[PDB]
DNA sequence: TGTCCCCCGCGTTTTAACCGCCAAGGGGATTACTCCCTAGTCTCCAGGCACGTGTCAGATATATACATCCTGTTCTAGAGCGGC
DNA sequence: CCGCTCTAGAACAGGATGTATATATCTGACACGTGCCTGGAGACTAGGGAGTAATCCCCTTGGCGGTTAAAACGCGGGGGACAG
């Protein structure tokens, strides 16, 4: 798995900012937005691999990865 | 390379194609719309 | 190799699980009679007016086939 | 014959009310499923992740960028601007602490 | 804290040293970063375009 | 205030996304046997805490000394003017 | 067209005031010593929760076509970030 970090697609990361209520997107927003998302992604699946990896689990459930969003003041409800 | 002023309608929609056949004439995109309409 | 090399002998085979089920369709078998049709029709066209009555045909030298196949139809109920 | 050509920004601000309104998910299953897995990689090979699993991981990662991109976007109407930039992003991060 | 002290040449462990200390890593920034630290200040860091 | 170049709206053509369907086989979940080590005491003793105190690094103090910043004066380059 | 004088930008040196240090001396907590003494450790008893083995069924990955929604490319252009 290579070159994964362009799925989240140009447009993909327009519809976000619409969400947000941003009027103009420039075309550096997309790089920054991609690094961003992925350092966000480094932490939450790492920290949600020592869950699956103290539990003697080889699949990551949802619970643990609402207990790695938990533990830094992001906790997520529906799962 | 078109009967009509050169650019199917290119840069409109779908739903304003006509082929029927008559009189075809170039003349450079009837001289460029009259000169883009005299300059506006 | 003893699981890798019989699977790259087989090179119709390995896609043949998607292929007979894209191909034993209706439109395909449909498409492959009215071929042979418009082939037989255009022939006969160019060289003599009547026409064969017989295309596709199939051959049936073995009787026990039939019976395996209800035993599988069977197996399948 | 004149095209409709409508000026930037209104379509923009109609993109913004049709999509703060609804709540289906903007990111597609799969690019996000497939960067999941590679970043999941290099910390551990041969990981596996539950569909619900990502599911939680997508709709996070969502609302902490849409939420990321309010302060962005309220960066630039501080800044006297409409349109955000790459440092609008990297000063939210900052006073965030991130 | 010790390389801190040794900087501004003082042979004894004060707050101003451990706040020093915890900053400058970023290991020890990050983990301690909703801390406060009492009579430790914060870095003697200027922005560029401040400066003459 | 302007501009221009950076970003949006739209036409076209690919493109991979999603759902439609099928197995696969590691793997989550459950049950049971059993075995280690942690719950719970007895006794004690050696490391940890309260107290007491000589002491050695920090702060106050001040002439001395940095130390860079602000400003004044002079050097040299550039544009304007006048004469040949 | 060339030389002369006017003018001004800019590098450079000197004055100024708030701090960097070199002792002198206070000084006040710092750490060492002491005397305990109170909590951890050796030893013991007992039991219970997970390691391990087995099962199982289940659920995520791989793997296909289909299709139509959408990413991507490009053209037009237009309103805004930024130099001024």
């Amino acid at each position: 798995l290579r070159d994964n970090i362009q799925g989240i697609t140009k447009p993909a990361i327009r519809r976000l900012a619409r969400r947000g209520g941003v009027k103009r997107i420039s075309g550096l927003i997309y790089e920054e937005t991609r690094g961003v998302l992925k350092v966000f992604l480094e932490n939450v699946i790492r920290d949600a691999v020592t869950y699956t990896e103290h539990a003697k689990r080889k699949t990551v459930t949802a619970m643990d990865v609402v207990y790695a969003l938990k533990r830094q003041g992001r906790t997520l409800y529906g799962f | 390379l078109a009967f009509h002023g050169p650019l199917h309608y290119q840069g409109w929609k779908s739903s304003w194609d006509e082929w029927v056949g008559y009189d075809r004439i170039r003349a450079y995109n009837e001289e460029n719309i009259a000169m883009k309409k005299r300059l506006a | 190799e003893q699981k890798v090399f019989f699977k790259s002998l087989d090179h119709l085979g390995l896609t043949f699980k998607q292929a007979d089920k894209k191909l034993l369709t209706t439109k395909q078998l449909i498409s492959e009679i009215s071929s042979i049709k418009v082939d037989q029709t255009n022939k006969k066209i160019h060289w003599l007016t009547p026409k064969p009555k017989s295309q596709l045909d199939f051959d049936f030298p073995d009787k026990n086939i039939f019976y395996d196949i209800l035993c599988l139809a069977d197996t399948f109920i | 014959k004149k095209p409709h050509r409508y000026r930037p920004g209104t379509v923009a601000l109609r993109e913004i009310r049709r999509y703060q309104k609804s709540t289906e998910l903007l990111i597609r299953k799969l690019p996000f499923q497939r960067l999941v897995r590679e970043i999941a990689q290099d910390f551990k090979t041969d990981l596996r992740f539950q569909s619900s699993a990502v599911m939680a991981l997508q709709e996070a990662s969502e609302a902490y960028l849409v939420a990321l991109f309010e302060d962005t976007n309220l960066a630039a109407i501080h800044a006297k601007r409409v349109t955000i930039m790459p440092k609008d992003i990297q000063l939210a991060r900052r006073i965030r602490g991130e | 804290a010790g390389n801190a002290a040794r900087d501004n040449k003082k042979t004894r462990i004060i707050p101003r040293h451990l706040q020093l200390a915890v900053r400058n890593d970023e290991e020890l920034n990050k983990l301690l970063g909703r801390v406060t630290i009492a009579q430790g200040g914060v870095l003697p860091n200027i922005q560029s375009v401040l400066l003459p």
